[PDB]
RNA sequence: UUCAAAUGAGAACUUUGAAGACUGAAGUGGGGAAAGGUUCCACGUCAACAGCAGUUGGACGUGGGUUAGUCGAUCCUAAGA
């Protein structure tokens, strides 16, 4: 065990000196994209101040659909005002429309 | 920028055909560059040059 | 105050009349309550080997008695609300009967 | 269906390319009144009916 | 902490760098000035042969004794307006010609790779041994050769703004060397320049350099610095990699704004004994600027479709930087092997040709060059995926540009401080404020530079040395002295220039500079400046 | 950390069910780096991922 | 797609929806001066056509990728 | 306004020789 | 159903490990046909939705992915049109 512990030595290198406590060195993307990956949502807004402004605009727009509890932009289910099968009852002595 | 139709109209058929081939090669190169850069404004002017050359030939 | 003792818990009278699907989970909760009673620590942590010993005969086959080693130790994290906690370990013995509470020397 | 017709696949391709939210720069235009995609489709909400 | 071994490593690296610089100067003179050679060497060939010469010389020293050694800064050759980053690979010649077809003739020397008379050719290279780094950079001038004279000599001196820039850079280099040597004998500092009991400060460094640039009608290019060098931390990639501790003086557009109005670098330091300092100075000529403007930098990309500008240079950088804080398992086997070699290199910028097993070549052969290019094509295939996952970055190609102040003042930015380029790959220049007082960001300033019709380019001259402040114990002769590891009168010998400007002696700073020159020329009772000698070759 | 993908890839690479793959709970960061079947194979080779034996169905009583 | 260059000497192109394998082979040989071993094609779920073009052993697709400009 | 004052200050502000080397190739 | 660790502002519900059980091959397994149409997979990520919760998702955001001379269609005729 003493031989193994002496064999397993820790010798630092230039990468340990330079990058050991740092990180990043590249701007983190907003959609987790690679270098040459298209970003459909953001490719037309070059600067981050205008990106943040448009994002805040979209968040403010979302509020009424969120209050109506829509599963998203694509949820446009429409309920009828009245259902005839629920409001067309005059039940005789015989066969009914439900049990 | 781009080609000018009045300048094109003084050329012969072979000159216009060679210019059309050069423009098509340039459009291919710009389409390669677009895969890295989504905003490449010269694409519009090369496309319109191709259309103008074809218009002059047809006339 | 750092301390370590060995206790015997009577799970039989604690699990008397409990529904069969709930017996071993109630044993877990009862041992936590036991450690809280004996050490004053609301933070009780059970060893996975102790959990194995509880669940060893399935959901309704909990032993009548269990020999536990309970250690009150210091909480090192700054984010915690409690400076002390209890760690419960199992003591695997020939029999859990006839054993009294003992203080384990700390070295 | 796995074995589908080219007409069906062409319509599916159009639907896939249409499936997106607004580009952000549309919000920044002068007098923009378009604030969300009001024709967005989802596979589990409205069926395309071929 | 200095020691005999550290000083020896610095001396060895400096000697290698001096020998390489002498080699490239001789190669340029044989290709263009002596004209004895049949084939004229081009810029990528010069860079490649220089790197090979450095590696072959470095193989002989410190074998089986030092963990890491190699080229610190890859051999860069910059022409006129191009202020740095020009180390093109040999397999990019036809690419450069095709990209720049239909352009102007302003960057003809860099596009073709063949130098032209009147060019300011800046040569920059550096060597590291055990992380101990020595860097040198020298501007030289390309002259037409005389015919009537028996001996090959230029027909005349360099005249004009290029001469002004060369003189400003050279005089600033000499004065800064003298001033930093005066830190060892503070009582020898001239009284007018600074206090007898006062030390050397970044404020004094900045004001002397600015005085010289102002006298010669030049600006200081925003990449210049006079900083301290430590092991593995030499500013080999200053605009890309961040540093925890910085001691030195820099020039930026913000400093230009403050001067006109009157991890963060600051000029609140005293130059202390037993330290290694890098002095890198770039002077931009303001000959064609009929107004007062701002000196900035334009970055070069490889996209010909980004504009319709005729005087734009299209090129791809040849040097990459490995970001060791980023990890990602690549999908290509070629990519994984290339990453293994790149991690073998170190924390210094590298070329793809440096990673080939054939390189450095024992015998310069056509088949050796062909095998290197065969490796290079697959290296490019691997490099595309390595850079697509942010494992390496490009060290940029930059051109010095001039933007007049009236355009900046009249321009309106609705966002002010808040605007920043979010599509930039590198965080350090992407989140940059060149004008803190005016609230003008980097992306706004680039927009203004591109919108101006009076935004011209400026020729740049460069001088960069490494020095060590040896104490009484560390030096041989029991007295403190300044050991210049690279540069001096043997390698960085100035070209034949003539300028219409000079320092006006009615200034106290100018008188202090002249006193420093006197004490430097004195070798008995003055400053002791010991220059590192190149080793012999043939 | 979420190692669901690595667990599925380990099962596919080793050729057994997901129920038969052991991911070392101490080497979570190393396992989380492994996004390809090649890296998964390396982890299997050095022992960060282990194939479990089959649950015994003895026939001695039969 | 870039894996296929080093994996099987294959170039991947987006081609016209009206083009068949003969036309793809002819166009590739005319534009890039290579001999083509074979062409496999498909229609992507966005409605465009993808062509895998495998070249003969006399030609290297790595050279063609370097010349074209993406690498 | 500090921006106004800085802009006006900038507006107000902007409103033998020497020889090195010789006839030889270093 | 239970235990510890990790992640996290926050974990009964996420991940790994430790355990207890279940489907028990007419399966809670492995594939297809009709139908659907990207739901597949990766990265980012939680306002709304997942009748508790949520750091998770078939959700939201950005992309990647379907390669045939031999498998089908295509050809033949059936009741029929
Ligand atoms: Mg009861
Ligand atoms: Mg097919
Ligand atoms: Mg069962
Ligand atoms: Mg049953
Ligand atoms: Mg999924
Ligand atoms: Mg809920
Ligand atoms: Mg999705």
């Amino acid at each position: 065990q003493n031989r193994a512990a002496r064999k397993n030595r820790y010798v630092e290198r230039g990468s340990d000196v330079v990058f050991g406590d740092q990180d990043a060195l590249t701007a983190s993307t907003e959609n987790g994209v690679k270098l040459r990956q298209t970003d459909r949502l953001l490719d037309g807004v070059a600067d981050g101040s205008m990106r943040s402004k448009a994002d805040r605009m979209a968040k403010m727009e979302r509020r009424e659909r969120n209050r109506h509890a829509k599963q998203g932009e694509s949820d446009r289910h429409n309920a009828v005002s009245l259902s005839k099968h629920l409001f067309s009852g005059k039940r005789g002595v015989g066969k009914t429309d439900f049990r | 920028a781009g080609v000018k139709a009045y300048e094109l109209r003084t050329k012969s058929k072979e000159q216009l055909a060679s210019q059309l081939v050069d423009l098509k090669k340039e459009l291919a190169e710009l389409k390669v560059q677009k895969l890295s850069r989504p905003s490449l404004p010269k694409i519009k002017t090369v496309r319109k040059s191709i259309a103008c050359v074809l218009t002059v030939i047809n006339e | 105050d750092v301390v370590t003792r060995e206790y015997t818990i009577n799970l039989h009278k604690r699990l008397h009349g409990v529904s069969f699907k709930k017996r071993a989970p109630r044993a877990v909760k009862e041992i936590k309550k036991f450690a809280k009673l004996h050490m004053g620590t609301d933070d009780v942590r059970l060893a996975p080997e102790l959990n194995q010993a509880i669940w060893k005969r399935g959901v309704k086959g909990v032993e009548y008695r269990l020999r536990l080693r309970i250690s009150r130790k210091r909480n090192e994290e700054e984010d915690a609300k409690n400076p002390l906690f209890s760690y419960v370990e199992p003591v695997l013995v020939a029999s859990a009967k006839g054993l009294q509470t003992v203080v384990v020397e700390e070295d | 269906a796995a074995q589908k017709s080219f007409r069906i696949k062409q319509k599916m391709a159009k639907a896939k390319k249409q499936n997106r939210p607004l580009p952000q720069w549309i919000r920044l235009r002068t007098n923009n009144t378009i604030r969300y995609n009001a024709k967005r489709r989802n596979w589990r909400r409205t069926k395309m009916n071929i | 902490i200095l020691q005999e071994s550290v000083l020896n490593k610095y001396r060895t690296a400096g000697q290698i760098a001096q020998t390489a610089l002498k080699y490239v100067t001789s190669l340029i003179n044989d290709s263009y000035h002596s004209k004895t050679t049949q084939r004229q060497l081009t810029v990528p060939e010069l860079c490649l042969l220089t790197d090979s010469f450095i590696l072959t010389r470095l193989e002989q020293y410190y074998k089986n004794k030092v963990n890491e050694r190699g080229i610190a800064i890859p051999t860069t050759i910059d022409i006129d307006q191009i202020s740095g980053g020009w180390c093109p690979e040999i397999d990019d010649t036809q690419n450069l010609l095709n990209w720049n077809k239909g352009k102007d003739s302003t960057f003809a020397s860099s596009v073709t790779g063949t130098l032209r008379p009147g060019d300011l050719v800046k040569i920059t290279l550096g060597v590291h041994i055990d992380g101990y780094t020595s860097e040198v950079s020298h501007t030289m001038v390309i002259y037409p050769v005389d015919e009537t004279k028996p001996i090959l000599q230029p027909t005349g001196p360099l005249l004009g703004g290029k001469a002004d820039a060369v003189a400003a850079a050279h005089i600033a280099m000499e004065t800064v060397v003298a001033l930093l040597a005066c830190a060892l004998t503070p009582e020898k500092l001239p009284a007018s320049l600074g206090g007898t009991s006062s030390g050397i400060t970044g404020q004094l460094i900045r004001t002397i350099v600015d005085t010289i640039a102002r006298s010669y009608n030049c600006g200081v290019v925003p990449g210049s610095r006079v900083r301290r060098i430590r092991r593995f931390l030499a500013g080999q990639n200053e605009g890309i990699v961040a540093e925890r501790e910085y001691k030195g003086v820099v020039w930026t557009e913000s400093h230009q704004e403050a001067d006109l109005l009157s991890a963060i670098p600051s000029d609140d330091f005293v130059v202390q004994s037993g330290e290694v300092y890098l002095i890198d100075l770039k002077m931009a000529s303001l000959e064609h600027c009929t107004k007062k403007g701002l000196v900035t930098l334009e970055t070069v990309d490889s996209y010909t479709g980004k504009s319709h500008k005729a005087g734009e240079l299209i090129a791809r950088p040849g040097a990459y930087v490995r970001d060791f804080a980023q990890t990602h398992i690549l999908k290509l086997k070629t990519s994984r092997q290339l990453l293994t070699k790149i991690d073998k290199q170190g924390v210094y910028p590298f070329k793809l040709s440096h990673l080939s097993s054939n390189f450095p070549f024992v015998h310069e052969n056509e088949e050796e060059l062909q095998s290197l290019k065969k490796d290079l094509k697959s290296f490019r295939l691997g490099m595309s995926e390595i850079s697509n996952n942010y494992l390496c970055v490009e060290s940029p190609i930059q051109i010095a540009r001039w933007v007049p102040w009236d355009h900046i003042l009249k321009a309106t930015n609705p966002n002010g401080n808040l605007s920043y380029d979010a599509t930039s790959t590198l965080t350090l220049p992407g989140h940059e404020l060149p004008l803190p007082k005016l609230g003008v960001s980097a992306i706004k300033l680039k927009s203004l530079m591109n919108s101006t019709k009076e935004s011209i380019s400026l020729p740049v001259a460069r001088e960069c040395n490494t020095i060590v402040l040896c104490d009484s114990s560390v030096s041989t002769t029991d007295r403190p002295e300044l050991l210049r590891l690279t540069g001096g009168s043997k390698t960085c010998q100035p070209s034949w220039i003539h300028s219409q400007h000079e320092l006006n002696p009615q200034d106290s700073i100018v008188q202090g500079i002249f006193q420093l020159a006197t004490l430097a020329k004195d070798k008995r009772f003055g400053l002791l400046l010991k220059e590192t000698q190149p080793m012999k070759q043939k | 950390a979420n190692l669901r993908t690595q667990k599925r890839l380990a099962a596919s690479v080793v050729g057994v069910g997901k129920r038969k793959v052991w991911l070392d709970p101490n080497e979570t960061s190393e396992i989380a780096q492994a996004n390809s079947r090649n890296a998964i194979r390396k982890l299997v080779k050095n022992g960060t991922i282990v194939k479990k034996a089959v649950t015994v169905h003895s026939k001695s009583r039969t | 797609a870039m894996k296929k260059v080093e994996d099987g000497n294959i170039l991947v192109f987006q081609v016209s929806m009206k083009a068949n394998k003969y036309q793809i082979k002819k166009a590739v040989k005319e534009l890039y001066e290579v001999d083509v071993l074979k062409v496999n094609t498909l229609v992507r779920p966005n409605g465009t056509k993808k062509a895998y073009v495998r070249l003969t052993a006399d030609y290297d697709a790595l050279d063609i990728a370097n010349r074209i400009g993406y690498i | 306004s500090s921006l106004t004052l800085v802009k006006e200050a900038l507006w107000s502000v902007i409103d033998q020789g020497t020889t090195l080397g010789g006839p030889f190739f270093p």
